[PDB]
RNA sequence: AAGUGUACUGAGUGCACUUGGAC
RNA sequence: CCCCACUAUGCUUAGCCCUAAACCUCAACAGUUAAUCAACAAAACUGCUCGCCAGAACACUACGAGCCACAGCUUAAAACUCAAA
RNA sequence: AUAGGUUUGGUCCUAGCCUUUCUAUUAGCUCUUAGUAAGAUUACACAUGCAAGCAUCCCCGUUCCAGUGAGUUCACCCUCUAAAUCACCAGAUCAAAAGGGACAAGCAUCAAGCACGCAGCAAUGCAGCUCAAAACGCUUAGCCUAGCCACACCCCCACGGGAAACAGCAGU
């Protein structure tokens, strides 16, 4: 709301750089936000993802398209693009499609949410052969620099996100710095599955046995137990070091919110190598569930309750089919 | 190839052994699946019996029934072993006779 | 510094002709290299070279003559390619002259130090071993790098 | 004498200077093929410490293990330059040589 | 022993050596006249004829 | 000899020669010109090789 | 006649190349 | 396929792409004619060095990567099959 | 290899595959005795019984033996020097930690690692170090067998937590 009634008057007055978190997947209502003019979608943090199966840049690239599609032209949409900040991957692309063409003419606006990477993406610009160092002007005070100028505008801050209930240090460490390895673990009904603290999922109602692949950063622990245990565990091991998010103990623990329960039914069974559904537990990460041919699972997920649960169509299907084997009586998989 | 040759690209390396239709093991078990006949390369033509099996590893294989008579059906318990049969191009694994539900070659 | 000879300046086969200088201009100026191809002009180099820095300029097959001589070469290549910049036969030739330069400048230090450091000085050659490594610079590796240099200097 | 490195005299090959009173030196050791049997110049690369820092990369020089490592990798000092780079003196008649020619006649003095 | 005994070795054949050098500082000296004869009729024609 | 290090020198000097490098810092310096290869090995042998009664002792 | 490379068209054609063809 | 007209293109400039039966299908260097040798081809070999091959097809293919700046080239597999090629 | 069969209408060459030999596991069918040797597929879970006592009390041992091969260049040599035995000391013996050297296989469609070095008493400076002679990284495997290395349910460790532990014997 800030946004529309601060920055949308100075941008409706040219090219949009639309930054999206590859990872979290405001697209709706960017008509209103920017207006009719030319965009570029850019998917952020691609290296953080595992390679699932081949092509599956293009399969993003795609589900980006069909997206927009939902919610826009194909406001004009003239490219989707998926780069990294980080590893500095697609950026000199991204610079030789904007200087080649004519269409890309005049002021470039970089909007996108808080975490989407922003900052990064125009370090990595500035320091680079496309600007002709940097200067502050008042649109808020915001940086820019000449190519005509780029103008990097605030963040859109994301509602219903654990990272804000989430500390500095706890923040830090939910977020992946490194590319994600997903961890798959075989679960029978009845069961329970703790991502951090701060995500849990409960198994149960299913005619076999499934698999869950945990997709989230490397030092966040997963924990499995059954049922009954699930809770006592909860209470007991709440922060602490088993579940390292959040971290402070009771003390902390007091502050932050219950797990409210949200129920979940999962479609047929798409085979054992083609993901059914993946729960996002908003930024912290996802678990992409395959349940046995023809099979229909019901599933409880335990989310705080100022943040919100989702039920999203695979962003990878075929990551269950990057594993090992089971390792002892564990459910877990070996991670390769 | 000369001596600095061979000394820079060391001893032969030896490709591994692909694993034969029984995954290295000399015997499996599985469950028939659905019993038929099979015409022979030409020119032997005897019609003979196979019988789809999956195997202790999941995976679906024909095997040679070998012998006269049996009594393999559907959803039937039998240990198969290797070995191509000399005719049957795609058959590459034989029902182990006497063993399980492959009651012995009904003679 | 590689001034050229002064145009006035006789050939070398007439320098030692005894009193040249006591004849016509005109003669002089039609045996000077004015009236003289370019050919001339790096043989008249040479022996300038060759007298400031060889210990005996009458050996022309001492290794040191050999490095005048094809630093003569060079130059000429270089000059020549200032104007005929497309020219590819002799800008392969001048890329193999450096090579060979580079040989025999590796194989005179090796040998003679004392002299590798006068040939060094008078011709103007910072002889620079050669690189470790000759891995393509591509952009992943170069921004990677820069971001790495950037990183280490942060942390210094 | 009771040095605790392994190799207690090495004859290598300066090939770096960018260290401080430290020289990277090359040593080969001819090593016995097990399978052609024929010998081939393996090397291994040391660091030398060189106060003077009298060595020039392309040098021969002789080096001496420390009676301790004095850092992560010095575990040498260079006892003597055998022979300074392009600037050979023959051992035998002790008179300095360019390559294969002597440049003072041995018949000199 | 051994030592003292290798250095006196040493020590005949740089005598040997040294009579090798000088037999053949004769004989190349000796060549070495006629070839600079050789060189000196060249460049007296050379100089001859471009004068 | 496996332990005793061995380096070539191709045209490195005007004359050919061997040198020893001992445990104690000493340098044997032995001249090898207009030697055959036989009355080198024997050379060598003599000054610096193990005699046959240590190498029975051995 | 065959084929290599390359490009258009829907097997041919265009350019160059080889004889692994005949005179 | 034949005849007619005409365009890319063949041409100049400035940049790209890097593939050909890019073949003398016979790698560089040195050497020899001593006793011939699968066959054909350009008589047979020796020394020395580098590169390359380890059945066929899958396959100048897929995946990844590099060059691209997106329709392509280079690198290059696996599984399954056969007792051939 | 002392080789053999197999491509064709036929011959020669190149090339793969298969046969012959000796082992080991499993299976079919079959089987008398005696001695000896060896003996879960599973680092999957375990009912049950037992496997650490001795001894005038203190001590000492239960850290060994025994088991497994999950992991894996912690195994070998040299230097130095702990602990232990020599009723005490002795140096001797034994052998830790630490330093130096050595030390498996495949993959380059794993090509760069990203601080991987040095000087200085220190501040601090130097900007270096490894790598196509394979660094870095992924996958596989106990090994070099009088025996050796590693693990001891897992979290590499084990304060702590997960949870109630036969990879000790017999057994399920
Ligand atoms: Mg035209
Ligand atoms: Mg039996
Ligand atoms: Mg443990
Ligand atoms: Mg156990
Ligand atoms: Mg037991």
């Amino acid at each position: 709301e800030q946004y529309l009634e601060l920055v949308s008057a100075a941008l409706r007055r040219s090219l949009v750089l639309y930054m999206v978190d590859l990872l979290d997947l405001l697209l709706p209502d960017l008509p209103a936000l920017v207006g009719p003019k030319q965009l570029i979608v850019l998917g952020n943090k691609v290296d953080l993802l595992p390679q699932d199966a081949p092509g599956y840049r293009q399969r993003l690239r795609e589900r980006l398209w069909e997206d927009c599609a939902r919610a826009l032209l194909l406001t004009v949409v003239r490219d989707v693009r998926l780069i990294s900040a980080k590893t500095g991957y697609g950026v000199e692309e991204l610079i030789s499609a904007l200087q080649r063409s004519w269409r890309y003419r005049g002021d470039v606006y970089l909007v996108g949410a808080t975490n989407a990477g922003k900052s990064t993406l125009f370090n990595t610009l500035l320091e680079s052969d496309y600007c002709t160092r940097a200067t502050i002007s008042p649109w808020l005070n915001l940086l820019k620099f000449p190519i005509h100028w780029f103008y990097d505008t605030p963040g859109i801050t994301k509602e219903n996100c654990i990272l804000n209930l989430l500390t500095e240090k706890e923040v830090n460490i939910v977020l992946p710095t490194q590319s994600i390895v997903p961890r798959t673990f075989v679960l029978k009904p009845g069961m329970v599955l703790f991502l951090g603290a701060i995500g849990r999922i409960d198994f149960l109602q299913g005619n076999q046995s499934a698999w869950f692949t945990v997709v989230a950063s490397n030092i966040l622990p997963v924990h499995i137990t059954s049922l009954d245990r699930a809770d006592a565990l909860y209470q007991k091991h709440a922060g602490h070091t088993l579940l390292q998010i959040p971290m402070g103990g009771k003390e902390r623990m007091a502050g932050f919110p219950p797990l409210v329960a949200e129920d979940i039914m999962l479609k047929e069974g798409l085979g054992a190598s083609e993901a059914v559904a993946d729960i996002k537990f908003s930024s912290a990460g996802w678990v992409s569930v395959t349940p046995n041919f023809k099979d229909r699972l019901h599933l409880r997920g335990y989310t705080p309750e100022g943040t919100v649960l989702t039920v999203r169509p695979p962003l990878l299907p075929y990551i269950v089919n990057i594993k090992g084997q089971r390792i002892k009586k564990s459910v877990a998989y070996k991670t390769k | 190839a000369t001596l600095n040759q061979m000394h820079r690209l060391g001893p032969p390396k030896r490709p591994p052994r692909k694993l034969g239709p029984t995954e290295g093991r000399p015997q499996l078990k599985g469950v028939v699946l659905c019993t038929f006949t099979r015409k022979p390369k030409k020119p032997n033509s005897a019609n003979r019996k196979c019988c789809r099996v999956r195997l202790s590893t999941g995976r679906e294989a024909v095997c040679f029934i070998p012998g006269e008579g049996h009594t393999l059906q559907e959803h039937q318990i039998v240990l198969v072993e290797g070995g191509r049969t000399q005719d049957l191009p795609g058959v590459k694994l034989t029902v182990v006779r006497g063993k399980y539900d492959c009651g012995h070659v009904q003679k | 510094l590689d001034d050229d000879p002064p145009p006035s300046t006789l050939l070398k086969d007439y320098q030692n002709v005894p009193g040249i200088e006591k004849v016509d201009d005109v003669v002089k100026r039609l045996l000077s290299l004015e009236m003289a191809n370019k050919k001339e002009m790096l043989k008249i180099k040479q022996e300038q070279f060759m007298k400031k820095i060889v210990a005996n300029p009458e050996d022309t097959r001492s290794l040191e003559a050999r490095i005048i001589a094809l630093s003569v070469k060079i130059r000429s290549y270089e000059e020549h390619l200032e104007k005929h910049r497309k020219d590819k036969a002799h800008k392969r030739y001048l890329l193999m002259s450096i090579d060979q330069r580079k040989k025999m400048l590796k194989n005179l230090r090796n040998t003679n130090y004392d002299v590798f450091e006068k040939i060094c000085w008078g011709l103007g050659i910072e002889y620079t071993f050669p690189p470790l490594y000759y891995r393509r610079a591509h952009r992943r590796f170069v921004t990677k790098k820069a971001l790495c240099i950037r990183v280490f200097q942060e942390t210094q | 004498v009771r040095s605790s490195v392994h190799a207690r005299w090495i004859v290598g090959k300066v090939i770096g200077t960018k260290m401080q009173k430290t020289a990277k030196v090359r040593v080969t050791r001819l090593v016995l093929d097990p399978y052609l049997l024929k010998y081939f110049n393996k090397r291994k690369t040391y660091f030398a410490h060189d106060a003077l820092q009298q060595c020039t990369v392309g040098d021969i020089v002789l080096l001496r293990a420390l009676p301790v490592p004095r850092a992560k990798h010095v575990k040498h000092e260079l006892a003597e330059i055998v022979f300074k780079v392009g600037k050979v003196i023959d051992p035998v008649t002790g008179k300095p040589c360019a390559g294969t020619t002597y440049l003072e006649s041995p018949l000199s003095s | 022993e051994l030592m003292a005994w290798n250095q006196a070795e040493n020590r005949r054949l740089h005598e040997l050596r040294i009579a090798r050098l000088r037999q053949e500082e004769r004989e190349q000296e000796q060549r070495q006249a006629l070839e600079q004869a050789r060189k000196a009729e060249e460049v007296q024609a050379w100089a001859q004829r471009k004068e | 000899n496996p332990w005793v290090q061995i380096m070539m020198f191709k045209n490195m000097t005007p004359s050919p020669f061997l040198r020893f490098y001992l445990d104690s810092g000493e340098q044997v310096l032995v001249d090898v010109e207009t030697k055959s290869n036989k009355e080198i090995m024997e050379h060598i042998r003599k000054i610096l090789g193990k005699n046959e009664e240590t190498l029975r002792e051995e």
